[PDB]
């Protein structure tokens, strides 16, 4: 409803305290008819439907990444992959309080794909195998 | 009111220690302490803050330790550049800095 992007440009902590606003405003349900003209020009409705489909597809791609990372039900989840100093050398206080998520994303944008493959392969695919080998008896 | 060791000396490659104590009203245990490598003419460089970790870029040679009565700044692996004046500071998150008397390190 209200407060969307309230913590944009602020410290990373203030942004990481209000992820629920972004989460609820990612998927906007159809604004219902205020009131005849439910049948409309074909050309006009083609844009809106394609936009809704693209939004739904992006949301389900993000949820698919969540599912293959084992973080489907949570907004924040810690992982087993260690940070490699290659991607960033700054410490915790240099990141969560001094910088914003914008410049941070640009800094790790090159490595974001490399981390994604790691998050998907190194941990969860070994975790499920060790869970099957652990609960096998 | 914040008193340091007026001077201190250490050999090359040794670890020197600078004391920093004060009154009960301004107690080291009550607040946080930051250290500065301050050549008097030049702009000072932050070396230690919040009594923990270090300033960004500072070598792991500098170390700090805060007792309930006095603070200590330890500079391992002494260098010719370390022969400068060092100042400690008592502060909170909303009260200004309170510098000490200063300490001149000889090598
Ligand atoms: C960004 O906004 C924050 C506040 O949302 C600003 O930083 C705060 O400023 C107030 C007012 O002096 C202080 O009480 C806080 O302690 C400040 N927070 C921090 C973490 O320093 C900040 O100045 C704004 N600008 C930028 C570029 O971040
Ligand atoms: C960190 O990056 C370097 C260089 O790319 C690589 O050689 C090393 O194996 C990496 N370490 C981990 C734990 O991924
Ligand atoms: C990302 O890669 C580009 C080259 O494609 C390079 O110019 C840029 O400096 C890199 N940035 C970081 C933060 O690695």
């Amino acid at each position: 409803f209200l407060g969307f992007l309230g913590a944009a440009g602020s410290t990373m902590g203030a942004a990481s305290m209000t992820l629920t606003v972004q989460a609820r405003n990612l998927l906007s349900g159809i604004v219902q008819q205020q009131n005849q003209h439910l049948l409309q020009l074909t050309v006009w409705g083609i844009k809106q439907l394609q936009a809704r489909i693209l939004a739904v597809e992006r949301y389900l791609k993000d949820q698919q990444l969540l599912g293959i990372w084992g973080c489907s039900g949570k907004l924040i989840c810690c992982t087993t992959v260690p940070w490699n100093s290659s991607w960033s050398n700054r410490s915790l206080n240099d990141i969560w309080q001094n910088m914003t998520w914008m410049e941070w994303e640009r800094e790790i944008d090159n490595y974001t794909g490399l981390i994604y493959t790691l998050i998907e392969e190194s941990q969860n695919q070994q975790e499920k195998n060790e869970q099957e080998l652990l609960e096998l008896d | 009111v914040l008193t340091q060791s007026a001077s201190v000396s250490g050999s090359l490659g040794q670890s020197v220690t600078i004391s920093c104590t004060g009154p009960n009203s301004v107690c080291c245990s009550h607040k946080s302490i930051s250290w500065y490598q301050w050549p008097p003419g030049r702009a000072p460089t932050l070396i230690i803050y919040e009594d923990n970790e270090r300033a960004p870029g500072i070598s792991p040679r500098f170390s700090g330790y805060k007792s309930y009565w006095s603070a200590y700044l330890t500079i391992s692996d002494l260098r010719p550049e370390d022969e400068t004046t060092y100042y400690c500071c008592s502060y909170t998150h909303n009260s200004g800095c309170v510098f000490g008397t200063g300490t001149k390190v000889s090598v």
